RNA sequence: AGAACCUUACCUGGUCUUGACAUCCACGGAAGUUUUCAGAGAUGAGAAUGUGCCUUCGGGAACCGUGAGACAGGUGCUGCAUGGCUGUCGUCAGCUCGUGUUGUGAAAUGUUGGGUUAAGUCCCGCAACGAGCGCAACCCUUAUCCUUUGUUGCCAGCGGUCCGGCCGGGAACUCAAAGGAGACUGCCAGUGAUAAACUGGAGGAAGGUGGGGAUGACGUCAAGUCAUCAUGGCCCUUACGACCAGGGCUACACACGUGCUACAAUGGCGCAUACAAAGAGAAGCGACCUCGCGAGAGCAAGCGGACCUCAUAAAGUGCGUCGUAGUCCGGAUUGGAGUCUGCAACUCGACUCCAUGAAGUCGGAAUCGCUAGUAAUCGUGGAUCAGAAUGCCACGGUGAAUACGU
């Protein structure tokens, strides 16, 4: 049987699977380095898998849509932590300290009337 | 530049141009329309363009075919 | 809002079906790169107030020529007066 | 900031080396909110630093930053109609914060080619001091000692 | 003064509808015209009839017009004498086969438009505004209405300057969204000046 | 075949209109997959709140257009009866097309 | 929420006077669809056809023309007569009334205090006891899960494969939206008059009004709008009205505000390449295809819309070029030659093509905004609209610094 976990980050929905086989990274029928992840947010996908005994532990298939570079990257970060239901509620207690299970409630602010974008009040003449 | 294919003019003013050729030129005609363009047949014919007060005597010349009638009557008076 | 301008508007709108719409098929297909004769362009001595995009599109109640929405068919001031009295279905205070 | 004291939120560390100090450094260098183009300049400067000086990677910029740490700073009073400057001991959180700022501001005044090179030249003359940041660090210190009166 | 209009703010929360009709954006502009056009003649015909409110709707190439009233006798009359004349001209203006309903509003003091029309009609009679406003107040807690208030605006007793001088009795929660607030604005046609008549009526909690 | 798409503006009106069509069909007939929720189009307008001046102060408006799809898979001659003209239309538009 | 005519009021001309628009009287003519001459047009003067649903014969209801008076008309005057609606102090926490008491009385008390909060929030106390407005809550949206539903959405486990969810099929899941659960200082610890509350921790996706919006008290500035409408009074009334052409609203020795694009190597230019959301669309958005360097034109499917169309989003990233200059920085201005919308682009347009390449190399005193997905930066869409956004509204991408203090 498969092991599922959702996660998302700023309107970027992801779908993580974990299986016991080889350590190859398949994302949207493409490799990890061939998913252009060279600069910042290079290893934020493997951020929840930092403090574990790994060597070459798991298969993974991940597919993310919506947002941009870091929006899709941070969706995989939170998506894998929900996909740890193979290891169930044991290893999450240590992962509570890191705060990767925390779904970030920060979303882009709506544009407001009489403001340039959400906060910036346009300037005025002297006093 | 503008008007795409074919030089757009007014109908009523074309009859005045044909009047100046067939019946012959007499005096400068007082025309309110600035929309029409100058042609080769309009060369050597006196015309007059309205511009918010009274018709200005604009003399037509060989090289004026490239521009409109409205350019030769300045609307806004200065100084 | 000056009922003579609305009388001028009712005239302007009522000429759209007669002079143009039906007989405005001329200049669309006829004036094109075909086969020229300039006699088709000499049919523009028509009254001109029939023109398809001439109207300001005034508000139907008052006759204000500003803030006219195509959806409601009313000016911005009459939108608030109407909307707060209901009348437009499924309309309420927008907040998201 | 009158009643409500802040929670001092923690940024994420540098993904390559693992230094939380360099995570703040890339943010000062960052302009127009472009972190991708920011780090490309920072890493290019750090590789040229350790190669030229012939020192280790992490402690090259650290010792260079340690030299540009300000000893003390002053605060404007404005109490009884006359402006008084009172010297105060800068905290370790604010010490490196102002240090990383004055490196970028000193590098901004140079007339060199790339931002990686001109910043690396500022890091190169941090250990032995001829640069603009080492001139910028000693400004309030000349005003200090005279202002020791007010305390 | 600046306030949110009580009727509009309570559309999403605790009002039924002033329009239940659906229409597409193509014919919406022309359809919304006919809904205000029919009310111009209908409010004139139901001026002396003391109409509270009417609900326009058009169920698939038709028209209903659900008419409430304080006085059901004058609206209905003997059989369909006054019913047929109203239904005829609505079909002509709308351009569709029109029906008609009937509805009796018990306790006319509870409605906003009925009390607003009651106060403003007395201004042409030339009676004292202090008494005219108080006659609406005097029967508040007797039959329904847990709270109520009335406001007049400008030209108080033929004065040279414009005063307000509002009055209130009971609980009128203006910004409580769950609270049932009935409201309607009205104006006077008096030759000494224009007096606006606003009345806020609170029925219950839910 | 029996593809019927609805439209309604209110936050809860069509929910009761699309309920009655289900239990009428599936009782005498069979199948009837049920009401598809469908994406809501929201036409957001903004108009000036004051009659004169006041650029900063405005009022925002919206009209939510909620769609539903019936999808009956069983065309029987019994279930087509007692479907038409027991809808009791409360201004909800109904259309019969592919 | 958009002056090329129109809009449009105002100006110089040409015109009409019971009028452009509405009621009513008398009289004639169906209305209307056809054409020609003159005029810039408003318009007069002809030749055609037509003469339709009721009518003891005086006539009708639609519309046109003529004539006479009641009138119609006014974006004209007064927001120091007004309605309606709105700015701002201010989303600041205040502002008041019943009875009672105090002072001869204006008024006070309540609502003076002691803690606490975003808050007249709550506790205790009190010569006051209560009530109401406001605040908070109820609401919309957003953070999470469950139930209900599976097309046009989605593709794990299965196979058939043109390696396209494309086609059975599977309905998990993402997305989508109806109804619910959950966050209440409640569980624990400490402090505090043992009460309110505060600090900290556990659990939890979200902890102390979660984030944001709607929601703007009593009143003030005789604040703004007689020009949206409504409306008192006043005034014009063969004119300040009405119709039409052209003009102006876009002027130019100047001053100021509000924005855009810059002065560059965190960048320019060229090739290649990856990831959005919110929309709008039938008098419309316009594939695919062909032509043109291009704006666009012709031909021309599909979809009233999770399908089809605008739509190939850009920053970013991979190589190369440029190496500090008034330059491959910047685009102004001007010339030549085009497209598009429309009766119409000259006054007075958008956009494209070739060429020209002003000023400016971080801006004096002074001044403006913002405390977290915010500042800033790079793009998209909509309303307005035939056709003109750098404005406005709406949406998303990348994404900080610093808050010791009053
Ligand atoms: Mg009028
Ligand atoms: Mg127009
Ligand atoms: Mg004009
Ligand atoms: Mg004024
Ligand atoms: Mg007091
Ligand atoms: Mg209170
Ligand atoms: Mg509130
Ligand atoms: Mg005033
Ligand atoms: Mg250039």
């Amino acid at each position: 049987n498969q092991y599922y976990g959702t996660g998302r980050r700023k309107s970027s929905a992801a779908r993580v699977f974990i299986k016991p086989g080889n350590g190859k990274i398949v994302i949207n029928q493409r490799s990890l380095e061939q998913y252009f992840g060279r600069e910042t947010a290079r290893m934020v996908v493997r951020q929840p898998l930092e403090l574990v005994d790994m060597v070459e532990k798991l298969d993974l298939y991940i597919t993310v849509k919506g947002g941009g570079i870091s929006g899709q990257a941070g969706a995989i970060r939170h998506g894998i932590t929900r996909a740890l239901m193979e290891y169930d509620e044991s290893l999450r207690s240590e992962l509570r300290k890191a705060g990767f299970v925390t779904r970030d409630a920060r979303q882009v602010e709506r544009k407001k009337v009489g403001l340039r974008k959400a906060r910036r009040r346009p300037q005025f003449s002297k006093r | 530049r503008s008007l795409k294919k074919g030089p757009f003019i007014d109908l009523h003013l074309l009859k005045k141009v044909e009047k100046a050729v067939e019946s012959g030129d007499k005096k400068p005609l007082r025309t309110w329309s600035r929309r029409s363009t100058i042609f080769p047949n309009m060369i050597g014919l006196t015309i007059a363009v309205h511009n918010g007060r009274q018709h200005v005597p604009v003399f037509v010349t060989d090289e004026m075919v490239g521009h409109k009638l409205g350019e030769f009557a300045p609307t806004r008076t200065y100084r | 809002a000056k009922q003579s301008m609305k009388a001028r508007e009712v005239k302007r709108v009522a000429l759209a079906d007669k002079y143009f719409a039906k007989r405005a098929e001329l200049k669309a297909i006829i004036s094109d790169v075909n086969a020229r004769w300039n006699a088709v362009l000499k049919l523009q001595t028509l009254p001109r107030d029939s023109s398809p995009s001439r109207q300001r599109n005034r508000c139907r109640q008052t006759g204000r020529p500003h803030g006219f929405l195509r959806k409601f068919g009313l000016s911005r001031i009459k939108v608030r007066e109407a909307a707060m009295r209901g009348e437009i279905p499924g309309l309420k205070k927008a907040s998201w | 900031p009158r009643r409500r004291v802040i929670g001092q939120r923690k940024i994420l560390p540098d993904p390559k080396f693992g230094s939380e100090l360099l995570a703040k450094f890339v943010n000062i260098l960052m302009v127009d909110g472009k972190k991708s183009t920011a780090e490309s300049i920072v890493y290019s400067a750090l590789e040229t630093l350790a190669q030229r000086s012939g020192k280790s990677e992490l402690e090259a910029f650290e010792v260079a930053l340690e030299n540009v740490r300000p000893t003390v700073e002053v605060k404007s009073r404005r109490v009884g109609g006359s402006t008084y400057q009172v010297p105060v001991e800068v905290r370790p959180v604010r010490r490196n914060a102002l240090a990383m700022r004055w490196i970028v501001e000193a590098a901004r005044k140079r007339g060199d080619k790339s931002m990686a090179l001109r910043l690396a030249n500022e890091l190169s003359d941090a250990a032995e001091n001829k640069g603009t940041a080492v001139k910028k660090r000693e400004d309030v210190h000349r005003m200090a000692e005279a202002n020791k009166a007010f305390a | 003064g600046q306030k949110v209009h009580p009727n509009g703010i309570r559309l999403g929360i605790v009002k039924p509808w002033n329009s239940t009709w659906f229409a597409n954006t193509k014919e919406f502009a022309d359809n919304l015209d006919s809904d205000f056009k029919v009310r111009q003649y209908l409010t004139k015909e139901l001026a002396k009839a003391s109409v509270s409110r009417i609900v326009i709707e058009r169920p698939a190439k038709s028209i209903r017009v659900t008419i409430h009233t304080a006085r059901p006798g004058i609206v209905i009359g003997k059989k369909g004498e006054d019913v047929e004349k109203l239904r005829k001209v609505v079909a002509d203006i709308a351009g569709v086969p029109a029906q008609i309903n009937i509805a009796e509003v018990r306790k006319p003091e509870l409605d906003a438009k009925l009390v607003a029309d009651s106060i403003t009609s007395q201004l042409e009679r030339r009676v004292m505004f202090r008494r005219a406003m108080k006659r609406a107040v005097q029967n508040a807690m007797r039959l329904g209405a847990k709270g109520i208030k009335v406001e007049v605006s400008g030209r108080l007793g033929g004065a040279e300057i414009a005063r307000t001088e509002w009055y209130r009795e009971g609980r009128v929660p203006l910004h409580t969204l769950r609270a049932d607030i009935d409201y309607n604005t009205s104006e006077a046609h008096t030759t000494y000046g224009v007096i606006g008549v606003k009345v806020w009526i609170f029925k219950g909690e839910i | 075949r029996i593809r019927i798409r609805l439209k309604a503006f209110d936050h809860r009106l069509i929910d009761q209109a699309t309920a009655e069509i289900v239990e009428t069909a599936k009782r005498t007939g069979a199948q009837v997959r049920g009401p598809i929720p469908l994406p809501t189009r929201k036409e957001r307008f903004t108009v000036l709140i004051s009659p004169h001046v006041n650029k900063d102060a405005r009022d925002q408006y919206e009209i939510r257009t909620h769609l539903r799809l019936v999808d009956i898979v069983e065309p029987t001659e019994k279930t087509v009866d007692a479907l038409m003209r027991l809808d009791l239309a409360a201004g909800v538009d109904v259309q019969i097309s592919l």
